[PDB]
């Protein structure tokens, strides 16, 4: 009422953690005897030059390492961290921050059950209530092992719905290039894993958008000029021996991914 | 594979939600009392348990029921963050401290025995007496969503 | 710092004073504040000297 | 006047905590201030006793 006591806002809430970071070298030398005397393969009879075996291995380290980083991308949808064969950086990030992965369960041999309104009633919609404010354009997207998806798929409640998508080359123009099949209904995105990164039967949802839910965290190499200068995204240093009979290529990266909201992963298994 | 965490919860300007202010002074709302800030036994070791919006007796023994309540305290150095004070003060060592007492306002959602339990009616009309208004009429005990 | 929101965690200065008129011409009031510490950083080169006498 | 003897009070504060700077010890006419240098920087006190009556 127009003259009474008044309201106040009194809540607020803070939390900070520290977190260690993972090394990955990597390093080549090449010989004289690996050039000297060989042709270039493709070339036939011109001499062999350790320029192009140079560039050649350069290429193969730059891909080695970029699927490095495609693989520990995905472990952090897992909810954990990346770093094989060294347990002081594998950090568990449910518990972490104090979180419990919800588990939606979807039992693929009962066919008088829709699976994916299982998914509806449990995921999505937590997904969305713990979502939070400010997030702008966030698709609820489902990545799932080949077997979970075959079997949602064959699913006679679900045939009808599929038989009647397109599936035929959307793929192109809703993403830029991966040849995994694609499957959209009732306002959900499914999709099958390629790379074999998700456990056979298991499948993950994720919301998409909410900007800085995922980070990527980098650090200097173990050199003396940039001990504690800066961090870049890869580090090649070539070096030529100063008495004209050994080469010696080495790589340096080291970096940690970040799921910064464990609470808003949800993990699915089922029967087969 | 511990990540160390730390965390704080609210601030002084949540537990008085406002003041009147005196023009002639500024020390009109409040009374300052001595207490023991380390307990009497614990090593000098232990963080103090006197967090801020704790009610206190005249003599500055904490309260435990709402007969012995004459104030809130609200010294800096207890307030949520302040956590440098570990080892300064030896057990038994008594210090001085600051509570608010007049012309106030306080929020019901913060007041507290030395126990943990929260104020209740007794104690409400054991402040409001002093002229302090107590009231619940607050936004934001809501977090997020879950 | 004073202890006045003008300066919370802004700057410091060797003496503050303030001096209030209640606008309506019938009180004023005068204040003043300071905070600070002073420190011998070598409490090696100071000697005690004490002395019998008699 | 009132400013006269707040300036002087000043003045006199500023001295006595000198002179209790100088002997080693802070000044706080409050334990959270109180320290001794010696103990804080872990140090012995020279003592140049002398004997007059020798």
């Amino acid at each position: 009422q127009r003259g009474g006591v008044r309201q106040h806002l009194a809540n607020d809430r803070k939390k900070i953690v520290n977190l260690n970071i993972p090394f990955f070298p990597l390093d080549r030398s090449i010989d004289r005897a690996d050039i000297q005397n060989f042709r270039e393969f493709g070339t036939e009879n011109a001499p062999a030059t350790v320029d192009a075996e140079v560039q050649r291995h350069m290429a193969r380290i730059r891909r080695s390492h970029a699927i490095l980083k495609s693989k520990a991308m995905y472990a952090a949808l897992k909810g954990t961290s990346w770093s094989p064969d060294d347990p002081v950086s594998d950090y568990n990030y449910y518990d972490v921050w104090g979180a419990t992965q919800t588990t939606a369960d979807v039992d693929f041999t009962k066919l008088g059950v829709d699976p994916i309104e299982v998914l509806e009633a449990e995921a999505r919609a937590h997904i969305i209530d713990w979502a939070g404010d400010n997030g702008d354009n966030y698709e609820i997207v489902v990545l799932a092992s080949r077997q979970w998806f075959s079997a949602l798929i064959a699913h006679p409640q679900v045939t009808g719905a599929y038989s009647q998508y397109p599936s035929t080359q959307e793929i192109l123009r809703r993403r830029l290039n991966a040849n995994n099949r694609i499957f959209e209904h009732k306002n959900i995105l499914f999709i099958e894993d390629i790379s074999g990164n998700i456990p056979a039967g298991e499948a993950y949802i994720f919301p998409r958008g909410i900007s800085r839910m995922f980070e990527i965290y980098y650090a200097p190499s173990d050199t003396l000029r940039d001990a504690n200068q800066a961090a870049q995204e890869l580090y090649v240093f070539f070096k030529e021996s100063n008495y004209l009979r050994e080469a010696k290529i080495e790589s340096e990266t080291s970096f940690l991914t970040v799921n910064n909201r464990p609470e808003l992963v949800v993990k699915s298994t089922g029967k087969f | 594979a511990k990540a160390h965490v730390a965390t704080l919860e609210g601030n002084y300007s949540d537990i008085v939600l406002g003041r009147v202010v005196a023009f002639g002074d500024t020390g009109w709302n409040f009374k300052e009392v001595d207490m023991t800030f380390i307990a009497d036994d614990a090593d000098a070791d232990s963080k103090t348990t006197l967090f801020a919006g704790v009610l206190v007796g005249e003599d500055g023994t904490p309260a435990t029921a709402a007969a012995g309540v004459f104030g809130v305290l609200v010294d800096r150095k207890v307030l949520p963050g302040v956590d440098h004070y570990i080892g300064v003060f030896e057990p038994g060592e008594k210090v001085p401290m600051v509570l608010a007492v007049r012309g106030l306002t306080l929020n019901q959602l913060k007041l507290k025995y030395a126990d943990g339990t929260a104020i209740d009616a007794a104690g409400i009309q054991a402040l409001e007496a002093q002229g302090n208004q107590v009231t619940d009429k607050i936004v934001g005990t809501q977090f997020i969503g879950s | 710092p004073s202890d006045t929101l003008r300066d919370a965690n802004q700057a410091a200065q060797e003496l503050y004073v303030f001096f209030k008129e209640s606008n309506y011409l019938r009180e004023a009031k005068i204040e003043s504040e300071t905070s600070f510490l002073t420190v011998n950083n070598r409490p090696e080169l100071v000697v005690k000297s004490t002395g019998k006498f008699t």
